[PDB]
């Protein structure tokens, strides 16, 4: 917490995200997409898997007469993801560059403030102390004009920054809905594969 | 002196103005015809007279686009010092003959008027086409055409209600452009650390040779304060881009076509949409499907019989209690389980879920 | 095509006045020169406005001192006239002169002038030798040495209770320790050849608009307007072509500005009158050409103007001529009118077409299937590499010089983000052209005898 | 082990432009490419 | 006296801050209601516990 | 909505000021208190470095007129010290002060 | 990954001087010496070698 820099806090909690995650999940797994439109139905699971291989061609068959073989194979690959993301660190690379490039424009934006700019010194307080006021005046304007293209620049950033990451944000939501709410018929757009459900 | 600094800063803005009247061009410009609606309204109960223009009103733009207009809104005179507003190419007139184009199109010509000719078949005989594309089959309209139609004119003149009650994807666009370039305008006043802000009012003092530097602090000022509005501007244009070619790919699927995306042009399934001109915008009416007064049956993979298994055409296995019925995928419409609507396959002794059950055979009534 | 070249420009020809009678007051030189000036310690505040100005000095006489604290175009200032004058005088041993300036702060600016900024007056602290000096060391001239220092610029210093620097209070003596809060001048003609007695009567206008008070004569020749010219009325001179004022205002409110500071303010104290300032037309500039090789024949087209002429949402375009009838579109002029070179010869601007208008008959039953077909190729270009160029960053920005590799880091290493990124657009390049054509893993060969049922690959 | 890359270089005019850079300048595998002149990489 | 380049900063910036909140509220906020799982969790073989 | 209008930032309560020492100890004392003063004739020097100096006096003590020779913060030096020192000895007729 | 540190320059290796084969002589004289003047008006700007 430098000078006249503040963060603010995400506008749902982690402790609340998690409150509308657990209801896509719990709504998801016990009303399929029922609930995405119109309200929620009970539509066992085991046969909700036979709705979704209906809807890409393979017929309802062949989940019943090989469910235990989806069955494991789901659970098998569902086990299996928790590895990838422990086992190496740049699975979540997305998310910690966005966290690392604010900062980082963050750091920069203050430790220009060291930089002279021209002036006598970088401390307003000292060239008081040595300029006369025609003097430090004259040489604060060359002082202010350093800093606030500083400070601007960092404001284009953001501006030019924010606009590509509520790219990602139209597209998450997007690809939430027609996703997680659906089965996409889109050939690229849930995974390589015919998508099943996310 | 300063150099070329903003030879290409126009260029900037120009391009930027020359590129808007590609966007409204791209999105509404889908069809090199001008379709009309046959004077004789009869779609067979369907009631568009709140969406196609209205002869009444010269401005003849129907009630929809009426109503947008007049909801989104110094601010327009600007007393001319450097700045102007270039007129759109293709004034609201042309875009609102467009967008009726469009219509006339898919109320008559469906949408086989964006891939060739553009032939035409009766409306109740299109939205037949369209119920086909969402797994109801066709029957199931012509059934309830009447309550299809009273379902749909209600519900189209419901949006008027929801508007009248809304444009701030819009308005946001106005405000947010107005408020960048007045900003550009207030800034002038500013001392940039100068004597003064006004040229003329410093121009009788100093000795040019030595009023070179104090005129000099405000050349780096406003110049600054003028680029960082373009390279702003530029920055946003590109935004509403991506939205203008965004809508242009939903001119092109969602109106002229029926989309199989899930959620992509309304919540739910997909029949039809009709475009309404917008002020800088467009607004899309997308007419879904949704339904609703499901009920819970009991199923099975496929019923056995005689070592014999038995699989469904095009539909589920569901059962009213004691007897069992082979139902389309959305609506609920039973029918005597037979060998026409489902094949055979396997031996019944590898399946997993398999009811034994009887199905009819059509050569006994001939022998008897 | 179409281009744009410089646009068009009108330039004003009038800057006739009529107001002058800048009263007569003259106290301007009064504050100059007048009897022996006050001590240094003791200022005079003395105030000129709604004066005839009359700036005939500075450049007279000699010495004085510099100004470093105006505008452009020096001369006799006039045309501005500034809005206040803050006549201030005293006298000052002479010799320092520069303590009273901007910059060069010694032991002078502890309570004396602190000069902040601007000071719109400057000094003209001249030589006077006969005067301010007697043998008899005439002291009259009283300045204190020091006191707690950083007196402020305007607050005057005029009390006692002398500082007297220690551990212990003054105790309203003056002995060890207690010096006296006043130094006495003390200088005579005799001695002080460099510190003879020195009049100096710093003068503040702290300028804040053109058309004020304290003008200096000027030539009421008459009133002109609605020629979009920027006659020179009193300390403004206008911009563009003048309008009526319909805007109401008050006896209170005779200067006019809302966000850009247009000359809305020409009250016209001649004959109170509020202008309304508005340049006129800026016009565009655009080439419409058919190409150096059909002819050398053109069609200027404009942006904004009035006006062989066809009045267009775009500007006038001189040299085409508009037809009824509407081709195919061949140079987008913009607004949906497309100029050519289409049958003499000339150049024709016409209205843009879509395209061929048919329809087609249909009834309750009705339909159509084709009887034939037909093969068709075409080709789609699409880039897929640029070649990429390697310039480097220093050579380009300095060659080899002693001073390049120290001026050069007085930015930093700004060349770290100028070259990281230009590799970076070289090595994807090469990922275009490799996921482009590299998409078959194994390499085939078609084989040697060319029997394909009768379709022919040669080409 | 690294291997520098310069953008505008041919395999003559690199070594000419405090001992380990004297390594680098005339290069027992060097190797001109598209990009530059990387050197300490050997092509395969 | 340097005019109005401070609250452009500010009010700018803090677009951003807002825009935070409305790129999350159209992400999750999916549901009108709020689902819960049934204690028994049988899922013909699949476990979701993960 | 929500519009972050101003900020509300906690000022400094106080300012803590002393100095670290540092290099001192000045030996500067046994210049004027001292014994056996040279003539005028005589020239007499004492270099005083890596000291604190501790100017003082003027205002201390009695006697000892000053002499009107100061920059900033006159009668206060400290700010002001100048790297050299010239310990002087000789001693005036006594009438010839400002001489 | 690949970095970008810095870029090498080349700097010259000599410098000659080449002058006509002229030269003249008047350090403050043939053009600043005394030289008798007339009065203001006839000011006239003489012509030098
Ligand atoms: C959880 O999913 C896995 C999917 O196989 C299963 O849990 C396994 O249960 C067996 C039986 O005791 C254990 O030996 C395994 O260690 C468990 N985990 C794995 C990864 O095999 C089971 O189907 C599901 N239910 C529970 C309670 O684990
Ligand atoms: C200095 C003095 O004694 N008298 C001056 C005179 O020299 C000067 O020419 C005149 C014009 O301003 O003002 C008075
Ligand atoms: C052009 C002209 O006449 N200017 C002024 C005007 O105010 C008036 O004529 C007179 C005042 O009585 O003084 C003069
Ligand atoms: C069939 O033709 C008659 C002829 O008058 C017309 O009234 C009717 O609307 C037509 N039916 C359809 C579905 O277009
Ligand atoms: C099943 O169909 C028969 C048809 O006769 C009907 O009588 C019966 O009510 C249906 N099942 C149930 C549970 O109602
Ligand atoms: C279905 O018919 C077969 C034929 O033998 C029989 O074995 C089987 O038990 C029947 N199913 C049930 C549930 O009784
Ligand atoms: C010039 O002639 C025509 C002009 O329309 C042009 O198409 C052609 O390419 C040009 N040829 C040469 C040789 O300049
Ligand atoms: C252009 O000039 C004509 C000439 O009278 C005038 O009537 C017209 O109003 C002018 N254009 C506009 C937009 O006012
Ligand atoms: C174009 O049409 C108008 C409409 O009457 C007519 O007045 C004009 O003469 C026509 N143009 C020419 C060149 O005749
Ligand atoms: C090919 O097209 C022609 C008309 O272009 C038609 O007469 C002919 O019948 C078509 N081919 C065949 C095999 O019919
Ligand atoms: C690069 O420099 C070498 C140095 O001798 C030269 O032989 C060669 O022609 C130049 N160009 C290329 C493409 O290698
Ligand atoms: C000499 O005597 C004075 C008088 O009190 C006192 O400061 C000290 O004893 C001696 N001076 C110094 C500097 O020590
Ligand atoms: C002209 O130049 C030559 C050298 O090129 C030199 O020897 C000669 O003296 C010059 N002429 C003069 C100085 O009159």
């Amino acid at each position: 917490k430098f000078n006249g820099l503040t963060v603010l806090p995400p506008l749902l909690t982690d402790e609340m995200i998690a409150q509308y995650t657990s209801a896509l999940l719990a709504g998801t797994i016990t009303s399929g997409w029922t609930f995405g439109a119109g309200p929620a139905l009970q539509i066992p699971f085991p046969m909700q898997m036979a709705y979704r291989f209906n809807g890409i061609g393979v017929t309802q068959n062949v989940l019943y007469e090989n469910q235990k073989l989806i069955a494991n194979q789901f659970n098998s690959a569902i086990g299996k993801i928790q590895d990838s993301l422990s086992s190496t660190p740049s699975a979540l690379g997305k998310l910690q560059d966005v966290v690392n490039q604010n900062a980082q424009a963050l750091n920069t934006l203050v430790k220009q403030l060291s930089s002279n700019f021209g002036a006598i010194s970088s401390v307003l307080n000292d060239i008081l102390s040595r300029l006369d006021p025609p003097e430090a005046e004259v040489q604060i304007d060359r002082l202010i004009t350093g800093r606030l293209q500083s400070l601007q620049t960092y404001v284009t950033q953001q501006l030019i920054r924010a606009a590509e990451i509520r790219a990602s944000a139209n597209l998450a939501a997007t690809k939430m809905s027609e996703c997680v709410l659906g089965q996409s018929k889109r050939v690229d757009f849930c995974g390589k594969g015919y998508h099943l459900m996310s | 002196q300063y150099g070329s600094f903003c030879t290409q800063l126009n260029r900037a803005l120009t391009g930027i103005a020359v590129e808007q009247d590609k966007n409204t061009q791209e999105v509404f410009a889908q069809v090199k015809q001008i379709y009309k609606t046959p004077p004789i309204k009869d779609f067979g109960g369907f009631n568009f007279s709140q969406i196609l223009p209205d002869p009444s009103k010269p401005s003849k733009r129907s009630p929809i686009e009426d109503l947008l207009f007049n909801k989104v809104t110094l601010i327009c005179a600007q007393k001319f010092n450097g700045l102007t507003v270039l007129p759109p190419l293709l004034t609201d007139e042309m875009i609102a003959q467009y967008t009726s184009a469009l219509l006339a199109g898919t109320i008559t010509s469906g949408w086989t008027f964006g891939a060739g000719p553009a032939l035409q078949i009766p409306f109740p005989m299109q939205m037949a086409y369209r119920f086909n594309g969402i797994g109801v089959t066709q029957n199931v309209l012509y059934e309830n055409q009447k309550l299809i139609a009273n379902q749909f004119n209600s519900a189209i003149g419901k949006i008027q209600d929801s508007l009248s009650s809304a444009l701030g994807k819009l308005q946001d666009v106005v405000n947010q452009n107005a408020q960048a370039l007045n900003t550009l305008v207030k800034q002038l006043s500013s001392n940039f650390g100068a004597i003064s802000s006004v040229l003329n009012d410093i121009l009788s003092r100093l000795d040019p040779p030595e009023a070179e530097v104090q005129i000099d602090r405000l050349i780096t000022g406003r110049l600054q304060s003028l680029q960082t509005y373009v390279t702003q501007q530029l920055i946003r244009a590109a935004e509403i881009r991506a939205s203008a070619n965004l809508a242009a790919t939903k001119m092109s699927e969602c109106v002229l076509g029926q989309s199989k995306r899930v959620d992509f042009c309304g919540k739910g399934y997909h029949l039809m949409s009709f475009p309404q001109s917008a002020p800088h915008g467009v607004v899309f009416l997308h007419v879904t499907y949704v339904p609703a007064q499901e009920k819970n049956f009991t199923t099975a993979p496929a019923i056995c019989h005689d070592g014999k298994a038995h699989f469904p055409r095009e539909g589920v296995f569901v059962s009213n209690g004691t007897h069992w019925f082979v139902t389309q995928r959305n609506f609920y419409e039973p029918q005597i389980i037979t060998t026409d609507n489902t094949f055979v396959s396997g031996n019944c002794d590898v399946v997993i879920g398999i009811v034994n059950n009887t199905v009819y055979d059509p050569l006994q009534p001939e022998l008897d | 095509g179409i281009y744009q070249t410089s646009n068009f420009r009108v330039q004003p020809t009038e800057s006739i006045v009529r107001f002058p009678n800048i009263t007569n007051l003259c106290p301007f030189g009064e504050v100059f020169n007048a009897t022996r000036f006050a001590s240094v310690y003791a200022w005079n505040r003395k105030r000129i406005s709604n004066c005839v100005a009359d700036y005939s000095v500075l450049y007279n006489s000699a010495s004085f001192s510099t100004f470093k604290c105006y505008g452009v175009s020096p001369t006799k200032l006039n045309d501005l006239c500034f809005t206040n004058v803050y006549a201030d005088s005293f006298v000052i041993r002479g010799d320092e002169v520069r303590q009273i300036a901007p910059g060069q702060t010694g032991k002078i600016a502890d309570y004396n002038y602190k000069l902040p900024d601007d000071f719109t007056g400057c000094v003209i602290a001249w030589n006077s030798n006969n005067l301010d000096s007697k043998v008899g060391g005439n002291y009259n001239y009283l300045y204190r040495l020091f006191r707690k220092s950083n007196l402020k610029p305007f607050e005057r210093d005029i009390s006692t209770e002398i500082y007297q620097a220690g551990s212990t209070p003054c105790n309203g003596v003056e002995g060890f320790n207690c010096y006296f809060p006043l130094q006495s001048y003390g200088f005579q003609p005799t001695n002080g050849v460099g510190y003879q007695p020195y009049r100096v009567v710093v003068l503040s206008f702290e300028l804040l608009h053109a058309p004020a008070t304290v003008c200096g004569p000027k030539k009421s020749t008459n009133l002109v307007k609605n020629k979009c010219v920027n006659f020179n009325f009193n300390g403004l001179t206008g911009t563009g072509v003048l309008t009526e004022s319909n805007k109401k205002f008050l006896p209170f409110q005779q200067f006019g500005r809302d966000i850009a500071d247009t000359t809305d303010a020409v009250r016209d104290p001649q004959t109170l009158e509020i202008l309304d300032i508005t340049p006129c037309s800026f016009g565009g500039v655009s080439v419409i050409t058919p190409g150096t090789n059909t002819s050398n024949q053109v069609a200027v087209l404009y942006q904004d103007v009035n006006c062989n002429v066809f009045q267009t949402r775009a500007g006038c375009l001189i040299g085409a001529e508009h037809v009824n009838n509407s081709y195919e579109c061949d140079i987008p002029i913009g607004a949906g009118i497309c100029a050519s070179y289409q049958t003499s010869q000339s150049i024709i601007a016409y209205t843009m077409s879509l395209g061929a208008e048919n329809s087609v008959a249909y009834s309750n039953n009705s339909i159509a299937i084709p009887t034939n077909f037909t093969i068709s190729v075409t080709t789609e270009i699409l880039p897929v590499s640029m070649t990429k160029t390697s310039v480097d960053c220093t050579m380009y920005i300095c060659g080899d010089s002693t001073e390049c590799s120290n001026l050069l880091l007085q930015y930093g290493s700004f060349c770290t983000q100028l070259n990281r990124a230009l590799t970076g657009i070289a090595v994807e390049q090469d990922k275009n052209t490799q996921e482009v054509f590299a998409q078959v893993k194994q390499i085939y060969k078609t084989p040697p005898i060319k029997d394909f049922g009768g379709f022919n690959f040669s080409q | 082990q690294v291997a520098v890359l310069y953008q505008d270089v041919n395999c003559t005019e690199v070594p000419v432009a405090t001992p380990t850079w004297r390594v680098y300048s005339t290069g027992s595998n060097v190797f001109q490419t598209r990009a530059g002149c990387l050197i300490g990489a050997e092509h395969v």
